[PDB]
């Protein structure tokens, strides 16, 4: 019986069928609502638009970003994202498919309980499950122990994991990710005299970033190479057919990940946050975390990112220590891929929380059954 | 099962209301208080300045009020929408799940007290025909510093 | 009604125990986890270093452990006594009422996470044959500063 | 049917019978326990000592102060204070008497719920009630509107009240009270060469404070009067029969209430905290709070305190404003006196929460029934 996997991302929702090589539906986790200002109490809630439809109608609608920082802050908005995922994106009846949900790191016990409630009560699902994001990414690399660096759209997490159980004291949140890099690329492209301002122009900047932006092994070596010759410079074609030539912007944009001072952030770099996190962990596990560094999500897709990570971690960690950065090409959807493999296993049908089980224990059953 | 809205002494007894969108408390005095109990899927509006409001064991409740002298207390409830049109000094959200505090352009100094609660959002109005939503933290971090426990707010920003 | 203590895969199934003071988990490995569920008025002691511990829906529970790699999580429980003899990085107290975290002279850096909880006390040991008690805050104050919500801890000191 | 009134103080528990002119039992809210350090999990909880018995055995016992700051932080300790109040101090069966409990300002909804639980479940009471401390003090002055300045043993509160409902945003906590003044009196008596250090010597300092200490109308006028002549100096007889002569210590000790900088506190004075609190309140109620200032608890028993309060408030408030400080001589037990009058009224038997009511609603019934 075809089970659904739903990764509720800070920027994008990834949904599809467990067993499939990649998510069938990938859309913005944005809910758009008509603008209201009077007596704000809902009689019988009118019209709403989700995803690309919401995002395009940006000007005329109040947009709600419920997963903005990884954790769901609004359930009516989340129910709209889920109802759009089921009926409109995946075009399936939730009542017929057991459903797996991804959860953010440092997610409240009440948050996982409400996920269960909505699934059973609001979507009439036959079964469901709550799995942690970083864990699913590690599970994709076959590993159950490692420090996952998950860089998505709105948030970046360092999540140390020992035997499939996250070490919450060492989880590091960095509120610098995909949307920030796209924003900086826009800021530094104004320098060359290129002006990207419309919601439609941002799409081009996101495209440039994803296509031409690389992580320099040595930033200063590259800044001098970019200053001496036009060797590193590259051309990009715009929708209208004009060609723009971008230079040092190529490596200065994902350098914000390592040097947050570029966007005015007091925060330490992704290399620093990784090291710091492994240092917070017990001396008895540090070796395994050093040797099993797993990269995940869109903002890790940059070329040269893993090479730099090796170089910066080798620098902070003791001389003797072995470091292995793992960047699977699937890493853009590795959370979803993990959950896909998990819901697929024949030795997982026991693991689901059934509505018969929910009818008895209620939403509190998530702590026991999803351990 | 039972159902009543009435002024008992000085307090408004809005009790056991089930699916009523047009509920208004029109006559009002500073002296008077309001106690909304066991209301399921109902909308209520208090017009005028009153002493205080309490919402106990209410499911999917919606309360709009003008002005308050004391406090508005949301207790042992779920899915509650609360709004000020005027001024309110404090909004307390206690053992409630899902609470949306729509403030007013005067109630911007309003203190939102929280305890044993979740899905709390403070809605701040803009001059753009809507409100900007902001979540309230719900997880905390205490440390032993060497002399005293130090508790810090686990941010969502 | 049912009652069992057993190693299922990698996790300790301490479930449905009712009035047992002498309960010890002697054989242990870093890899293994513990899930104490529906235990009423029982005392348990985990000897050795393990991955993590969870306490779900337990009434008047008492847990003593040596060392932990990950976290100890107390969930939907009441009147729980938790103690470290060694090291523990985090203690999470979630939707529980009455929780006494007796720390150890190494676990002094232990982070006590709290959410929807009450009657929480962090017990810090002294060289005087006892522990000094310190309450954990349980009420919070959020403000609109003009750009963001500012939440401050309502102290008990 | 004889109803009990129990004021659970930060320093002292005041208990007795509703209708009686004063509390029958007045003892320290201290629980003493034998010293333990091993496996700290209770099998079948051994021996405990409450009150004066605990306090005297200070050296050999670990003492627990559960009401230290007004709010109860430990329920096993509180159950021991209550069980000692019932059976040992008041010598009554809780099962036969409906019981009223006083509650601190800014008390958690869970705290009032647990009070109800313990009363019904742990003491088998026929009925009970939870009333706020400051409210009961105001109710004693016949008033239902005013700003109560409650200065007890461990905590000082400013509690504005409108029509018997406290304004929580304007409640001011000052963790400076009775025990602090006694401590300072000990510190400044060392100056004259008098050494009070034993738990037994502290009792003498508490006695001096309560007997010879007054609040100066103008501190500097008195400090110059004390410097010029020995007119303000007074003699005190110690248990052994020796006579000590105390000077300026008489007014310097309760001056810490107005000038906290005397004990190293950054906090503003009791006059400042009062004004500030009335200012936090709505413009529509400020007049009533100015004209109805009610003093309560032991640390307000000082002579000259009300005169000074008038003088300092007249100074901060507008010139036009009427200020009336109210200091009833009963103020040391006015919370208890209030609850006594309340549980006494024949039009209060409706107000109690009965065990029949508790059997249905549980501890959540306190919010409805105690509103
Ligand atoms: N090839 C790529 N190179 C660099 N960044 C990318 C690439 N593909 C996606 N991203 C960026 O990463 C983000 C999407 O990452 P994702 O892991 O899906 O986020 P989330 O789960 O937080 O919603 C977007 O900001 C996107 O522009
Ligand atoms: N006559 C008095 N003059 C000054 N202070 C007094 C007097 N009587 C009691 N006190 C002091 O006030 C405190 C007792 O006040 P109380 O209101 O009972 O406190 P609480 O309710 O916080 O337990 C003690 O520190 C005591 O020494
Ligand atoms: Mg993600
Ligand atoms: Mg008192």
């Amino acid at each position: 019986t075809t089970a659904l996997v739903c990764d509720n991302g800070s920027g994008l929702v990834k949904a599809g069928f467990a067993g499939d090589d990649a998510p069938r539906a990938v859309f913005p986790s944005i809910v758009g609502r008509p603008r209201h200002q009077g007596v704000m109490v809902g009689m019988g809630q009118k019209d709403s638009y989700v995803g690309d439809e919401a995002q395009s109608k940006r000007g005329i609608l109040t947009l709600k970003y419920p997963i903005e920082h990884g954790i769901i802050t609004n359930w009516d908005d989340m129910e709209k994202i889920w109802h759009h995922t089921f009926y409109n994106e995946l075009r399936v009846a939730p009542e017929e498919h057991p459903t797996l949900l991804t959860e953010a790191p440092l997610n409240p016990k009440a948050n996982r309980e409400k996920m269960t409630q909505i699934m059973f009560e609001t979507f009439n699902v036959p079964a469901m499950y709550v799995a942690i994001q970083a864990v699913l990414s590690l599970y994709a690399s076959g590993r159950t122990t490692g420090i996952v660096l998950d860089s998505g759209d709105g948030v970046t997490h360092n999540v140390p994991i020992y035997e499939g159980y996250a070490l919450p004291h060492a989880i590091m949140r960095l509120d610098l990710a995909g949307r920030d890099l796209t924003d900086y690329l826009m800021k530094i492209l104004t320098e060359r005299g290129y002006s990207f301002v419309t919601t439609a122009e941002r799409e081009i900047v996101r495209d440039i970033k994803e296509k031409l932006c690389y992580v320099a092994l040595d930033f200063e070596n590259e800044m001098a190479t970019a200053a001496s010759s036009s060797s590193l410079e590259k051309s990009y074609e715009l929708p209208d057919g004009q060609v723009i030539t971008i230079g040092n912007e190529r490596f200065r944009c994902p350098e914000t990940l390592f040097q947050p001072s570029f966007i005015g952030m007091e925060s330490a770099g992704i290399h620093e946050t990784t090291y710091n996190s492994i240092m917070k962990c017990d001396i008895d596990i540090r070796k395994d975390l050093y040797a099993n560094n797993v990269m995940s999500g869109g903002t890790t897709m940059y070329p040269g990112i893993a090479d730099r990570m090796q170089k910066e971690i080798t620098a902070l960690a003791p001389s003797t220590m072995k470091i292995k950065i793992i960047a699977p090409p699937e890493r853009k959807y590795s959370v979803w891929i993990g959950g896909s493999i998990l819901a697929s296993l024949s030795t997982f049908q026991q693991m689901w929380i059934t509505k018969q089980e929910y009818d008895e224990a209620g939403p509190s059953i998530v702590h026991r059954k999803c351990f | 099962e039972p159902a009543l809205l009435e002024l008992e002494g000085k307090k408004w007894r809005v009790e056991n209301q089930e699916n009523v969108s047009n509920l208004v408390i029109d006559d009002t005095e500073l002296k008077q208080v309001a106690y909304i109990y066991k209301c399921v899927n109902t909308t209520l509006q208090i017009k005028g300045k009153i002493n205080s409001i309490t919402v106990d064991n209410c499911k999917k409740l919606g309360l709009v009020f003008d002005d308050v002298v004391g406090i508005v207390e949301i207790i042992n409830s779920r899915d509650v929408k609360v709004q000020v049109m005027g001024k309110v000094p404090t909004i307390s959200i206690n053992k409630t799940d899902g609470c949306h505090a729509y403030l007013s352009k005067n109630s911007l100094d309003c203190e939102i007290v929280s305890a044993k609660s979740s899905e709390m959002n403070v809605l701040i109005p803009t001059e753009g025909g809507d409100f900007n939503e902001f979540p309230v933290p719900e997880q905390f971090k205490t440390l032993w510093n060497g002399q005293k426990l130090v508790t810090t707010v686990t941010e969502i920003a």
